[PDB]
RNA sequence: GACUCGUUCAUACUACAGUGGAUACACCAGAUCCCAUCAGAACUCUGAAGUUAAGCACUGUAAGGCUUGGCUAGUACUGAGGUGGGAGACCGCUCGGGAACACCAGGUGAUGAGUCAG
RNA sequence: GCAGAUGUCCAAAGACAAGCUCAAAGAGAACAGAAAUCUCUUGUAGACUAAAAGGGGAAAAGCUUGUUUGAUUUCUAUUUUCAGAACAAGUAGAAAACGUGAAAGCGUGGCCUAUCGAUCCUUUAUAUUUGCAAAAUGACGUAAAUUACUUACUACUGUGCAUAUAGAGGUGUCUGAAAAGUUACCACAGGGAUAACUGGCUUGUGGCUGCCAAGCGCUCCUAGCGACGUAGCUUUUUGAUCCUUCGAUGUCGGCUCUUCCUAUCAUUGGGACGCAGAAGUCUCAAAGUGUCGGAUUGUUCACCCGCUAAUAGGGAACGUGA
RNA sequence: AUCCGACUGUUUAAUUAAAACAUAGCAUUGUGAAAAGCCACAACUGGUAUUAACACAAUGUGAUUUCUGCCCAGUGCUUUGAAUGUCAACUUGAUGAAAUUCAAUCAAGCGCAGGUAAACGGCGGGAGUAACUAUGACUCUCUUAAGGUAGCCAAAUGCCUC
RNA sequence: CCUAUUAGCUGGUUAUUUUCGAAAGAUCUCUCAGGAUCGCUGGAGUUGAUUAAUAUAAUUUUACCAGGUAGAGAUAAUGAUUAGAGGACAGGGCCUUGACCUAUUCUCAAACUCCCAAUAGGUAAAAAGGGCGAAAUAACUCAAUUUGUAUUUCACUCAUAUUAAAUAAAAUAACUCCAAGUGGGCCAUUUUUGGUAAGCAGAACUGGCGAUGAGGGAUGCUCCUAACGCUUGGAUAAGGUGCCUAAAUAUUCGCUCAUGAGAUCCCAUAAAAGGUGUUGGUUCAUAUGAACUAGCCCUGAAAAUGGAUGGCGCUAAAGCGGA
RNA sequence: ACGGACCAAGGAGUCUAGCAAAUGUGCAAGUGUAUAUGAUUCUUUAAACAUUUUACGCAUAAUUAAUGUAAUAUGUCCAUUGUAGAUUUGUGCCCCACUUUGCAUACAAUACCGGUAAGCAA
RNA sequence: GGGUAAUUGGCGCAGUUGGUUAGCGCGCGGGUCUCAUAAUCCCGAGGUCGUGAGUUCGAUCCUCACAUUACCCA
């Protein structure tokens, strides 16, 4: 039996029926495997500033609590 | 059949007219940032670090920066949704935009306006004209310019 | 396809220097009849019954795929695979 | 006037004539050493006796070409509408957008950074 | 559908660097010619680039030379087919040690687009990684101690076997069953998704009617014709399709019987003719009347004998099997 | 009168009575007996057989007449094998601490060398040539195993063919 | 008896109403009548809106992009392809044959392109953001622990009162989960492949049919108007106004004699060629001769049950084309 | 195109095991009381009731073939860090802008455990 | 795959450490009349490469080149 061997009618229809759905678009993109040698230094940069800022509320909070 | 790498470019990579010959010694210097917004074209003279058949034309920003390799995301159209797609094109092929250069300079006229309007507290429509109606006027025409129009006959 | 007898690589296990490695073909080599899936086959075979597993009967393509042995001149082997070819030899005339 | 490094990558090109030589580039003298060949022709090295003849710079050609503008022409063409016309092929109308080739006129560049010379 | 091609080939046809610039045409020079070597002039590819084709390529991606093997180990982000699975093929990187040039850089095969393959099983390599279910196999090795069931410290621990990682052995029906025919003795479930018969829509072929007029017709284009070309009707042949029925529409032909159509064979009345008359040719109005007996053959179709006035062409589910 | 079948006979109960079968004749093959043939049987055992080559079993063709031409390359079937290629178990021997791994051969069969076509089957293609013409008695040629012999015919076997 | 064997296949598969509501693609399949898969749908539940915003939009605009289809060409390349004008290697008797060269000429290319549309395509149009300086951090980079890069915290503040263009019954959103059907399609305007053509075979953007009736086309699965809760009035769409058949023998302006007139797209055929029929024009010649030109009409015009603009019939139309 | 002359009765998505999801309920780092045990229960009672100070399943911790190994790390009963984000306390008993807390979650970043690489390696 | 012979003159042939040899194919001479034929000589990677040994085609060894066998978890 001849089978119709290929067709694209209705699909578009189909597609907007539900709407084109749009991606998330969330804010941070990861950097799982993006050029190293660079976000090995930035992770340091982080733990850098984020020590130094972790310390000082630490200096702060022993000074305020006695 | 048939759908290969370079399938159906016999014209669209083609070179334009008198435009052969490797690509010109100055697109190297460019300069590329996070977050700026590109344009991908395909040019034929290098080989290696090409896109692809679809991407000729199309848009995108910077993520990805290596020693030569530039990474851009797109929107490419599948049926039913719109899903990202990162590709890795070469500083050869891949451009300077200028989907925002108007966008940026509206915002340097902003920066540099409404400063002063703000100094003399003046309030601007300052959203973009869209001239539509024009205004109603006077104008001058002497009777020895008017020359009338009639439709023309048959050869 | 011709090939040198003898190359300068690298050693990926042992050692780390760019050194002298001696190019083979390698053999596939006779199956041993003690092995699993020998003895396993002939437990089923065992008793009547006849065939019990397919045969790759069906001979499409013409050549297998070339293997080179590369033996490291300090110690240890590896192997290397290149593209089919249908002629091959070692060292053949320049 | 001159050069060096660039951009613009033919208005910057090409053919033919004329003009310009203090440093300028350049032709030019040579092959012991660095250096290369079949050949000091080329390349490399050392020089400045002679030099606008040539390149290079400028100008000229009812020069070809190139490049703008006009015209080709609202023509060819085409989106939407039509219980429009025509047996059909095709051709109108409303709302719309809009060519090219050939032809004519004008032109043969602009330019950044740095230096020498007076 | 169309024009083709692939299941290979290559230590250089791979990498890099450097130098040079190809075909062709003209001009010239012993043998020497259309072509043989050299040199000159012009020369944006008209050659060359493994293959088919399509792109790209000029101080090169081509030609010559030089040094070389990055055609290497391991791992990510991803593009094409897309389920946005994979493999595959790529693209961009990273951690290594290299080659190349002076460096900048470039190198993860072939300037780009095709050149290729799961599970399981087998085999070969790698491994300060393991087991072979109460135990051990260097080795009693080393330090002390005595005639013993002595004590501390050991990375190098029996054959064979299974694993872990990595390639390879092919599944071309190529996302991967190990596989010869026949039923005219047949059986079953189904199919008008699908043949053979009408019916249908189309008219290529068949038949029929035209248009134009070079020549034929003693001269004379149209009495009768009419090539070379061109426009239509037909469903009476064969075609093309498979829209209707395979829970059955009884498929050839002959016998018999009725009507209908006209593109008239004869008969009616005319017209024309290259018509003396006769005979005959073309043709307009015309379906009222008529279109036969036989031999051969299953025939339709066909060919003969004979009379005829003439022995015209067709349909009706190829008319007609209660 | 022709074709078929030699005749009498048998057969598709309920679509086919024949040209189908069988028969007499012709010819082949196996078989010397209980250690054989053909066959049945799970094993014991049995039929042929109360049998003995003028017999038993399996075959093709089908009175009588005259014939029954050629090929053992193909596939079959069969005959000889201590020279013999290949080839199992077992055994022997070697190494090994043992499993193990290795070599050797006087099994049959296949191969080697024969025979057999009333075993299955097969039986050519091109050119040139003779006082008219046409053909080809013959010559050359490619090739197979031989290349359709005696005979016969648009036969119930010839499409072209009416 | 195993056995109620198996069956990708045929037939059947029982009460209402309401709400929502499809597909006949695409990948793989010893797959082509099946299946798994996403795609389309329902149900459930959650986060965000309820503040004429922001996300968002089969939308347009402003700016900026990319293409090589029609079209146009042959002198712009390649391949064709027709004739001459002119001009200095070979053949024979200044002469001839050609080839060859310069500029012209006739016509082309789904697998030609110096050029290039409309359609269709893409991106940006400001707050989880940006602009403008300091202070820290780093093992990254740079000659630069101070060159920068990127980050954090502070400064300062960028229309926000219409809202960084317009307009938006834009939050009827976004997400997650469970699941059925589906996986043979077809018709239509336009584009287009094969074939002569087909109510054929095969594709393309869109709409329908299927899944759907209502009015009209006499009648019809797809045409036109228009999509449906149950009634009462008004006014319409398409379409009609001689009767059938509800409404104009309505008005007004011209044409038409048919001894086979004509009367709506799909839609149910008609041509090449003609006409001294008639109506109106144009070009020429001295109200006349010719040559053209387009409306209607006539010929061309032949098929079988008896036949159809739907019938009747229709001519100062109830035909044709208008107002 | 196929089944239906007619009537009345019968006539078809059920049951079980296992899993998942949705919903409701109890309990909650525990949960279920299994076989089975005791009782002046012993028509109905083949059901209800009850279960002396680790029985098991499922969960609390994963991962690798595997010998096995096993989640910050003792500065502190803070309980990793960001961007938004519901609430919240207040300034200008009902809006918006200003600081305060930052649920859930979403997108990331960090550490830490097993595994495999790589460097070292007694 | 195993196992074996073969491929060396132009035919075909077998040979093995102190070796390249012939019957035929070819040349001419000479010859016994015309044919045979003594003998010179054309003819040899001893299928290929490498290896072993005072001494090799030979001894060891792999590459493909030819053919019945046997297994086709390949």
């Amino acid at each position: 039996a001849k089978s119709k061997n290929h067709t694209n009618h209705n699909q578009n229809r189909k597609a907007h029926k539900n709407g084109i759905k749009k991606p998330k678009k969330h804010k941070f993109m990861s950097r799982k495997g993006l050029d190293p040698n660079f976000f090995r230094n930035q992770k340091y940069c982080l733990k850098g500033i984020q020590k130094k800022k972790k310390e000082l509320k630490l200096k702060a909070k022993q000074e305020k609590n006695n | 059949k048939s759908r290969g790498k370079r399938s159906g470019t016999r014209y669209k990579f083609s070179k334009k007219f008198r435009k052969h010959g490797e690509c010109t010694a100055n697109k190297y210097l460019e300069k590329l940032n996070y977050g700026d917004y590109v344009d991908i074209v395909c040019d034929s003279t290098q080989q290696k670090g090409m896109p692809f058949n679809y991407y000729h034309g199309k848009t995108g920003k910077i993520f990805h920066i290596t020693k030569r390799g530039v990474g851009v995301l797109v929107n490419k159209r599948v049926k039913h949704r719109i899903e990202q797609k990162k590709v890795c094109v070469r500083i050869e092929h891949v451009r300077k935009s200028r989907c925002n250069e108007d966008f940026l300079l509206r915002k340097i006229k902003n920066a540099e306006l409404i400063k002063e309007a703000k100094l003399k507290n003046e309030h601007i429509n300052i959203k973009r004209k869209t001239e539509g109606p024009k205004p109603a006027a006077m104008i001058k025409v002497p009777p020895s310019k008017i020359i009338t129009i009639e439709p023309l006959p048959f050869y | 396809v011709n090939v040198p007898k003898t190359r300068k690589t690298y050693c990926s296990n042992k050692c780390k220097k760019h050194t002298m490695h001696k190019v083979s073909q390698y053999k596939k080599g006779k199956e041993r009849l003690s092995s699993l899936g020998r003895r396993r086959y002939d437990m089923k075979q065992k008793g009547f019954g006849g065939q019990t597993k397919p045969v790759f009967k069906k001979k499409a393509k013409t050549t297998k795929k070339i293997v080179l042995k590369l033996e490291c001149t300090k110690c240890k082997k590896r192997f290397q695979t290149m593209k089919r070819c249908k002629t091959f030899e070692m060292g053949a005339d320049k």
